[PDB]
RNA sequence: UAAGGGAAGGGGUAACCCCGGCAGAUAGCGCGAUCACGCGCAUCCCCGAAAGGGAAUCGGGUUAAGAUUUCCCGAGCCGG
RNA sequence: GCCUGCCAACCCUGGAAACGGUUCAGCCGGAGGUAGGGUCCAGUGGCCGGAAGAGCACACGUCGCGCGGUGUCCGGUGCGCCCCCGGCGGCCCAUGAAAAUCCGGAGGACCGAGUACCGUUCACGCCCGGUCGUACUCAUAACCGCAUCAGGUCUCCAAGG
RNA sequence: ACGUUAUUUUACUUAUUCCGUGGGUCGGAAGCGGGGCAUGCCCCUCCUUUUGGCUCCAAGGCCCGGUCUUACCGGGCCGAU
């Protein structure tokens, strides 16, 4: 394509400046190893306080304790695929024992409390 | 022996280092694409800004051409008597007028001048300090050499390519007058890079200092020291020609 | 005019980027322009030893082409001509039975082979080339020709030479035999090179470095035409 | 407050040119001029190569 | 982002380690741009004040407690 | 939301001597004042929206983990106190940062249509907003001095005589 | 004669050295102005120039134009030696 004139002209009626040209890359075909499938159940159950226990009532909301690598993105997908609910914010807080708390407000379409029955929690 | 003396500190540091940043920007002369038979590199003086970093100001003029590769703009120094919304000229066939910057060729004998060349492009060697100007003293029609008395008396020989600004520097009279207080003084000193304090080498232990020690105040030796003599131990009047008080002169270089 | 209103106008200088100008010769180089460039120009500044700036006297372009032609007959084998040949003498002598083929008639290169056959006095003729980066490898090469009184000739591009092989660097090339046909036009290429060194050995600086500098040429002449005014003008009056 | 917002277009600016930037004494100052020097060149030019 | 610190470069120092950028200057980052191609540019690039500077919230109620902050009503406001 | 600020600043009228207004520095007006009429910065207050559906004080009720009702308003004063915000003035051989964040104007290429195309810095409507900290003390007892040590340790609120 | 060899002085651009930049408009010639020199035939052996001038604006799209391949589309060259 190039035809060297081109590139010396440009530079011709410039005071130097910057450079510019391009060159492409490859990705292998070899197939890097490694096929895996290692995944943490973010929602392991839901936690049971005395605290717990009058938020459902009170806010519709059930609280689980859940993985150290959660967020509020993950764990409104896993609760809408565990327990069929709509989660309306995800609430996060470290605790002493080195997992997280999560506080889970939850839909007032399908209530936190009929919910609760089939994973009982007090 | 002893512990290593206030001198040798300066080295590197922050603390010996000054605020060269807080400084107001670039002394710098643009550098001349030719021409300039009035106005073909037009500055403009909108404001005359006062450098904290040597207390005395530099004229701010402000050259805005485009293009792309132009380069343009910042702190030509000042002169006496310039005003905002005057025209700065700055190269060979420049208009001879007060602020304007051109070769020293181009300068008639016997011309007041501030800033000088001591090689073109250095932008600015001989007669920055307030209240001193050279005055150009001898061309001739010398292609080689035009010969400058300094604001040190020297007549100096430098080529005819190196520019230099119409005028006396401005802000004179700055150190003539007294500061009538230790805490005047520190204020300039802190924003320049000097620590403010002198103590007396008498004042100090003879560990730190060699004029210390003694039961009473004395310097104990010869103050003045040897030119040859080694970091360390070069101290006091270094080298002098005469001490006590008399009929001395500026330096006085003959032709 | 209905077209247009300002048939003229003025950009150009005193307003406007300027006529273009020779940026060639300005511009913020990488690091292997600077040094190329200089390398040719230092070659005339220091002195030059008596076996090099032999070269730079360099076979004639219209020499040089016919010679190629010539050497279009010789050219060696490329990777797949070699291995191809194989193919048919092996096809050949094992089921037709034929006796071998005829002697093959080639130029031999590269350095170590040439310079031994210019020992032996075996090659006729050899075509050695200009460049090469170690210039201590090429100047042995004319010298022990001379020496042994065998003609050689030197030829710019050291890549010409190499086309011809299809390799790389040949860095020399020779002729050995030739074919009775070539030989007539060949006879004018021995010719050649005792056509611009039917000369004795010319040992260049006797301590001469320079070969004329841009700025003290231009210097020289205002020099030197102030002395000739001065000179002219006592005769005169 | 003063980029992109429950602000309409008109409270960044004012209608005349250089709006926000020079004060508008200021505008007229370089209307002056830029007429001064357009009418003075011609008669400069002409003169010189005279 | 600052004072300042520190990779990257060149160069000493075996080396640790230290100055700190260089041929990111006709080595590529950025924008149109979907279309593959063109156009434009440096002193880079991150950390550095949980005090500088700053995208955007209030009220009431509640428990063992700080609540603009937890909760909730009602009303917003900012960014996408 | 509607309305509203004087200093500063600006517009228009007008043409001033018996010259004026006016600052803690002499500054407005002689490149047009004093004076008359406007315009602008919107701190702030007003009234309305928020918003009483709240909260506060009462009465009554146990009708209880709570029931029904009211009233909750209108002025005044300044060398007060605290903080803010405004525009000034003193200081200096001292003249008192930078960036993210960011709009504006100048620039006018390019794209502009009608039964549609262009605005889409406007209003209204729809969805979404991730990561981490939040307990509480903050000291004559939760900190540091072996320590429930008379010590020390950064800051905000600051009644009445 | 070929230089050879050794002291010092002195000079050039290539080592090295210093400094200038988001390497800019460098140098040399000639275009075009025009002057001074004996200004004579221009006057070379020279000196100023070579698109910008009071006048807190502004100089950006290598530009309008001219010109050529090229129906328009679209590309060059020149404008700006």
């Amino acid at each position: 394509r190039k035809s060297k004139k081109i590139r010396t002209s440009v530079t011709f009626h410039r005071p130097k400046t910057l450079k510019k040209a391009r060159d492409p890359k490859y990705p292998r075909v070899s197939a890097p190893g490694r096929n895996k499938l290692d995944q943490y159940q973010i929602l392991k159950y839901p936690l049971t306080t005395e605290s717990a226990m009058k938020k459902i009532e009170d806010n519709n909301t059930l609280v689980f304790i859940v993985d150290l690598k959660a967020d509020k993105k993950k764990i409104k997908a896993a609760v809408k695929k565990m327990y069929d609910i709509q989660a309306k914010k995800v609430n996060t807080l470290i605790r002493p024992d080195g997992k997280k708390k999560a506080y889970v407000k939850l839909t007032p379409d399908y209530d936190a409390l009929d919910v609760a029955n089939k994973i009982g929690i007090i | 022996m002893g512990r290593v003396i206030r001198a040798q500190r300066k080295g590197a540091g922050s603390v010996f280092k000054s605020h060269t940043h807080h400084r107001k920007g670039p002394a710098r002369f643009r550098s001349l694409d030719f021409g300039e038979r009035n106005g073909y590199l037009k500055g403009v003086v909108t404001d005359i800004i006062h450098d904290p970093g040597r207390g005395a100001p530099l004229a701010k003029v402000t050259f805005r051409h485009p293009f792309r590769y132009k380069h343009q703009k910042e702190l030509f120094v000042a002169a006496e008597g310039m005003y905002t919304g005057q025209f700065v000229y700055c190269g060979r066939r420049a208009t001879l007028s007060i602020g304007n910057v051109l070769p020293i060729r181009s300068v008639p004998e016997g011309a007041v001048v501030c800033n000088v060349e001591h090689h073109v492009g250095d932008r600015g060697v001989f007669a920055r300090a307030s209240g001193d100007y050279a005055i150009v003293i001898s061309h001739n029609p010398d292609n080689g050499t035009s010969r400058i008395k300094l604001p040190s008396g020297a007549k100096k020989i430098v080529p005819s390519s190196c520019r230099a600004m119409i005028g006396q520097v401005a802000g004179g009279g700055r150190t003539e007058k007294p500061m009538l207080k230790a805490g005047n003084a520190y204020h300039k000193y802190r924003v320049k890079r000097n620590c403010w304090p002198k103590v007396r080498g008498v004042a100090m232990n003879p560990v730190e200092h060699p004029h210390g020690g003694g039961n009473h105040q004395h310097i104990g030796h010869a103050s003045t020291v040897r030119r040859d003599a080694p970091p360390g131990q070069k101290v006091g009047l270094i080298a002098a020609r005469r001490t006590g008080r008399l009929r001395g002169q500026a330096a006085a270089t003959a032709a | 005019n209905p077209l247009f209103e300002k048939r003229p106008k003025q950009f150009g200088i005193g307003g406007a980027l300027p006529p273009k100008k020779d940026l060639h010769r300005f511009v913020k180089w990488p690091k292997v322009v600077r040094i190329q460039r200089q390398r040719r120009i230092l070659k005339q500044r220091l002195k030059v030893p008596p076996a090099l700036n032999q070269f730079t006297r360099t076979l004639d372009k219209n020499l040089a082409t016919n010679l190629f032609k010539m050497l279009l007959k010789y050219r060696p084998e490329d990777k797949a001509a070699k291995k191809e040949r194989l193919l048919k003498r092996a096809q050949a002598e094992a089921e037709g039975k034929t006796v071998e083929a005829k002697k093959p008639i080639v130029v031999k290169y590269g350095l170590n082979h040439v310079t031994y056959l210019i020992e032996q006095s075996k090659a006729q003729l050899v075509v050695i080339a200009h460049d090469v980066d170690p210039i201590e490898l090429v100047v042995w090469l004319p010298a022990l020709c001379r020496k042994m009184e065998v003609p050689y000739c030197i030829v710019k591009g050291k890549a010409r030479l190499g086309s011809i092989v299809h390799k790389k660097t040949a860095s020399v090339l020779c002729l050995t035999t030739v074919k009775n046909e070539d030989k007539l036009e060949f006879s004018k290429i021995l010719e050649a090179i005792k056509a611009n060194f039917n000369d004795k050995f010319d040992e260049v600086r006797k301590k001469w470095g320079g070969g004329v500098m841009g700025s003290k040429s231009q210097a020289k002449t205002k020099a030197r035409e102030k002395l000739l005014a001065k000179e002219a003008a006592q005769r005169m009056t | 407050e003063y980029k992109r917002p429950r602000l309409s277009r008109n409270r960044r600016t004012v209608n005349r040119p250089y709006g926000g930037v020079l004060s508008g004494p200021a505008v007229r100052e370089r209307i002056i001029r830029a007429f001064l020097v357009e009418e003075q060149k011609i008669v400069k030019k002409v003169l010189k190569i005279q």
